């Protein structure tokens, strides 16, 4: 239902202090409409919440 | 009394962009870089752009360009003359059931 180049925008983007991260990282599969992030298992389940 | 109708179609894969065209390219008098023209060519074509995008309950959302153009009559410019373009356009995004029609 939405698009995962705004959301993977939303949830990283430009900087540190933005991004809800510390030392993981999103990325785009267009191709699936799909987000593949790399970080710590508890951070996992809140940004899931969120864009769930 | 009159009456037209014009209907382009495409078939194309889920998240990716597609076009089909029909029309003339006017060449015109110059375009301006940092000192000189590189002549270029306005379009007047009946074009359908879309990119598609699936979802779980049997729905697509569309983001849709479509147009018909035509040649128009031509008009004094300066010392010259040159040829304007007669339009008809409508850019959206929407949202609709699988296999029935809505009206843009």
């Amino acid at each position: 239902f939405a698009k995962a180049s705004d959301i993977a925008a939303m949830i990283g983007g430009e900087g540190n202090v933005n991004m809800l991260s510390e030392r993981g990282s999103i990325s785009i599969d267009e191709r699936t409409n799909s987000l593949l992030i790399r970080e710590l298992p508890d951070n996992i389940a809140v940004i899931r919440e969120i864009i769930e | 009394k009159a009456e037209i109708i014009s209907s382009p179609r495409l078939i194309t894969t889920n998240k990716q962009p597609a076009y089909i065209e029909q029309g003339t390219e006017i060449p015109y008098l110059e375009s301006s870089s940092s000192g000189a023209s590189t002549v270029a060519f306005k379009k007047a074509v009946l074009s359908l752009k879309v990119t598609p995008q699936i979802t779980p309950d049997n729905r697509l959302v569309l983001d849709l360009s479509v147009t018909q153009d035509r040649r128009g009559e031509t008009v004094k410019t300066g010392t010259g003359e040159a040829v304007s373009i007669d339009t008809q356009r409508i850019g959206t995004q929407v949202l609709v059931n699988n296999g029935e029609t809505v009206v843009l």
